[PDB]
């Protein structure tokens, strides 16, 4: 039967006189304005040690309470739950897991639930030890909750032998399995007979497949059962076949945190008080006498709480919310009076949740606990390089070692090889200058029938332009030649897609050591977006990530058509404010560009907005980029300000005096040839590997292709929000995602869309 | 507000922020005010082969946030990985 405690509210006194009880030295369990007070994890038990004791009593679970020493106790929060606030009405129900009978004694396992607001919040798992002999096979039962393992059914062979296994019952017996991941909610009840074969087997839970749209549905049971059991095959059959959903990883080597010197008090007699054990073993002489034991001994949960300050203090940053887990094992006792050294060390790292294990030493050198603990940092934030970075044998290092980086790159190369015939990790290994796609034999057809589908639908006067990329290509066509000037790694098709793919390889070697917060925020610089999208969220696979940036990188060397070379009369330049002028901030760089760009009657507009005064990327007109280069070359020399003189002397005459200074710069840049060097300015540095003009008014016509490729390739099946929203902050729109008409209606204002306004319109309709 | 449909309007969403930031200006001042000051992250890693984010995400904490990031007790560990791996893998020289 389900046991069920008194409601018992959290108050502020009882907390603030835990903090001295335990001697926690953390500010997050004080009282101050502002900020809340959250109860300390190691709290918990006071609400929920009442319930979890009233367990252990029954007739049919029987033992001498003074030879019963608790043997290991934990605290874990189920995910989302927010640790315990100053003022909160905890409720606590706990049921008996598992009555084992060990041949030394009989150790008890209890499952208390604490529930805030009607819902879960933690969990506390507990094991205590009546000693002796326990002739206990009728009253003995096991009830434990197994492990939701998964298992891919990626071949048939597999399946034919899951189907062989007649515990797995299904709803529909013709449902098709293949390519997918069932998950199991199997649960096991065992009555023993003997301290190791078991008296009968129980194994039920409904069997789930995840869908693509990821909302599972239950197509299966589970519904194993026999008599003289040895091991249950059903637990055994998925702990081989299937996998744990959560596999911790490890370090090389453990970082040895600490030793520190915690003492334990010569009285138990300030937190027997407020804990509820009253137990005179731990303050009673004559009692600790009676247990055969050398004194008063120490609260077992008293060492536990008092570690679990060090835990937070050396391993959780000092912060409470973040400490996810808390478990004790009580190895040995310890008397008052004691300077415990305790051993903290961070052993493994799993999914944003810092493993740390601890064994507990005192002066006389012995282990006397050992225990974990789970501390989530969601502090982690991602930022990724753009373009020109590149370099020859770039994430080739990482390539040789990682499983996690080779099974990347080798999964996009195979992809390009056999869809566009080449070696992304030919070119990045050894760079060659000319790359020759051979369309021969029936391999040569499929691959020039790829090539055949890249096309600019690029609108011009209210229609589309589709002009096909690399005319030359047709159905006669036998081979094109890549040509790059020094090496194709530097020419932007292959930059973009290796850059990508190493930024998402070393990404894919921190999700294989598991050192990445699921609930991190990213952005990235320009491209680096895209690497970041791909890496944090999964939004696009690895073989539609690098199509996609093939694509972009197909659609900016083509986005203007150059001489023979290669040679773009664009690019872009990395601009300091401050270098021209300190006074001369970012309103009045934006004012000196718009008027230089509408005079000149060139192309130049601010594309990166990278630091706040110290760096603006501004693409356009080669010429309109060297004529605002000597625009705020004048300015600088000259120490003029422009938002001193348009509103402290004269309103719109230094728009009027604006013309005469970029009429002389504009008739001095009109002069150079056109293939002209970008000279770097007193204000301003020119961007080196960056031909094309990324992010300008030259690509306004290759937005709509843009759109219709990202229509074709991301596909809301991928798409999840949960992964997205609060991280995701977007180049143009520095928000967070947000799926509001707060968020459609501040994108439709920096660039309107017919699609974001039709949403917006119909908002009422998607509402429900 | 339904599973398909907050999906589709994810989706819609996601697809436009895309299509336009392709070549749409990137307003990074303010990208580095909603991670640094409006969610107090801490570890910045910068994913690339050399640091750019890097000099960009510190100039912008020295000018605005080296009175706001000592004045709430918190130490911002802006990271590159083919420099700082190190960090990242909690792989130190003894």
């Amino acid at each position: 039967d389900v046991i069920k405690g008194k409601d018992f509210e959290i108050t502020a006194k009882e907390v603030y006189d835990f903090t001295h009880a335990v001697g926690n030295n953390c500010e997050d369990f004080v009282s101050r304005p502002d900020r809340t007070m959250l109860a300390p994890m190691d709290f918990a038990i006071v609400v929920g040690w009442r319930a979890i004791i009233k367990a252990i009593f029954p007739n049919t679970v029987d033992g001498d309470l003074l030879k019963l020493v608790h043997l290991s106790n934990g605290y874990k929060m189920i995910p989302g739950a927010k640790p315990l606030q100053v003022g909160d009405v905890v409720s606590t129900t706990a049921v008996i897991e598992s009555v084992v009978n060990q041949p030394t004694g009989k150790i008890v396992d209890v499952v208390g639930t604490l529930s805030r607001n009607g819902k879960p919040v933690m969990e506390v798992t507990s094991s205590f030890f009546y000693r002796g002999n326990y002739t206990d096979f009728e009253n003995t039962f096991q009830k434990t909750v197994e492990p939701v393992y998964q298992m891919h059914i990626k071949t048939s062979k597999d399946i034919a032998v899951l189907r062989s296994k007649e515990w797995f019952q299904l709803d529909d017996e013709d449902f098709d399995l293949l390519n997918k991941t069932l998950t199991f909610e199997t649960e096991t009840e065992v009555t023993f007979k003997n301290a190791n074969i078991f008296s009968s087997v129980k194994c039920f839970g409904p069997i789930k497949v995840e869908l693509p749209t990821k909302e599972t549905v239950e197509i299966g049971i589970v519904d194993y059962e026999a008599g003289a059991s040895h091991g249950n095959p059903v637990v055994d059959f998925l702990k081989r076949n299937g996998s744990t959903l959560e596999q911790k990883v490890n370090l090389e080597n453990p970082i040895p945190i600490a030793v520190l010197d915690s003492y334990t008090p010569s009285t138990n007699e300030p937190y027997a008080r407020v804990s509820g054990d009253l137990n005179p073993i731990h303050v009673s002489r004559h009692f600790a006498s009676y247990a055969n034991l050398p004194g008063t001994i120490t609260h077992g949960m008293f060492s536990s709480a008092s570690v679990r300050a060090l835990i937070e203090n050396w391993a959780a940053d000092s912060v409470s919310s973040r400490v996810r887990g808390y478990t004790c094992q009580f190895v040995d006792m310890v008397l008052p009076n004691t300077a415990l050294k305790t051993s903290i060390q961070h052993v493994g790292m799993i999914n944003g949740r810092k493993l740390i294990k601890f064994e507990t030493r005192n002066e006389d050198d012995v282990v006397v606990l050992t225990g974990e603990a789970e501390i989530e940092q969601p502090v982690t934030t991602f930022v990724f390089t753009g373009q020109g970075s590149q370099e020859q044998g770039m994430g080739m290092d990482l390539y040789k070692t990682s499983k996690a980086a080779q099974d990347v790159w080798n999964r996009a190369d195979n992809h390009f090889k056999d869809t566009y015939g080449f070696s992304i990790l030919d070119i990045v290994i050894n760079n060659p200058v000319n790359l020759t796609i051979h369309f021969g034999g029936e391999k040569g057809k499929r691959i020039r029938e790829n090539y055949s589908a890249m096309i600019f639908e690029t609108i011009v006067d209210g229609k589309l332009k589709t002009e096909k990329i690399f005319k030359e290509i047709n159905e006669h066509s036998t081979s094109y030649t890549f040509r790059s000037e020094k090496g194709l790694l530097s020419a932007t098709q292959f930059t973009q897609p290796a850059l990508t793919l190493m930024e998402k390889a070393a990404f894919e070697d921190l999700k294989s050591k598991g050192l990445i917060p699921a609930d991190a925020t990213f952005a990235g610089h320009s491209l680096g977006e895209y690497a970041a999208l791909a890496s944090l969220a999964d939004v696009m696979s690895i073989e539609s990530l690098v199509e996609v940036v093939f694509y972009r990188g197909m659609t900016m060397q083509v986005a203007v058509p150059r001489d023979e070379l290669g040679r773009s009369n664009y690019g872009m330049i990395a601009i300091n404010p401050g270098r021209v002028a300190a006074s001369f901030s970012q309103e009045a760089l934006q004012y000196v560009v718009e008027r230089v760009g509408k005079r000149t009657g060139w192309l130049v507009e601010i594309v990166n907005y990278n630091v706040e005064n110290q760096q603006y990327v501004a693409a356009g007109d080669l010429r309109a980029l060297d004529t605002v280069t000597n625009v705020l070359n004048f300015i600088k020399l000259q120490k003029i300000d422009i938002i001193e003189l348009q509103k402290s002397l004269s309103l719109e005459e230094v728009e009027g005096h604006l013309f005469e200074i970029i009429d002389e710069a504009s008739k001095k840049s009109a002069v150079k040839p056109r293939p002209l060097k970008l000279e770097r300015g007193f204000a301003c540095i020119p961007l080196v590997g960056i031909s094309v003009p990324f992010h300008s008014t030259y690509l306004m016509n290759g937005v709509k292709p843009f759109k219709s490729f990202l229509k074709k390739n991301i596909i809301k099946e991928n798409v999840k929000v949960a992964r997205l929203a609060g991280k995701y902050i977007p180049n143009l729109t520095a928000k967070p995602f947000q799926v509001t008409k707060e968020y459609f209606q501040d994108v439709y204002d920096l660039t309107g869309s017919e699609p974001i306004k039709e949403i917006i319109d119909n908002w009422e309709k998607y509402e429900q | 507000m339904k599973p398909e449909v907050e999906q589709e309007l994810a989706h819609i969403l996601l697809t436009e922020l895309l299509a336009y930031q392709f070549a749409s200006p990137v307003r990074w001042i303010e990208t580095q005010d909603v991670f640094l000051k409006d969610f107090n992250t801490e570890r910045v890693v910068e994913i690339g082969p050399s640091p750019t984010l890097a000099g960009m995400a510190q100039r912008t904490l020295k000018n605005k946030y080296e009175s706001y990031d000592a004045a709430l007790s918190l130490h911002r560990e802006i990271l590159c990985y083919s420099k700082d791996a190190k960090e990242i893998y909690y792989t130190p020289d003894p």
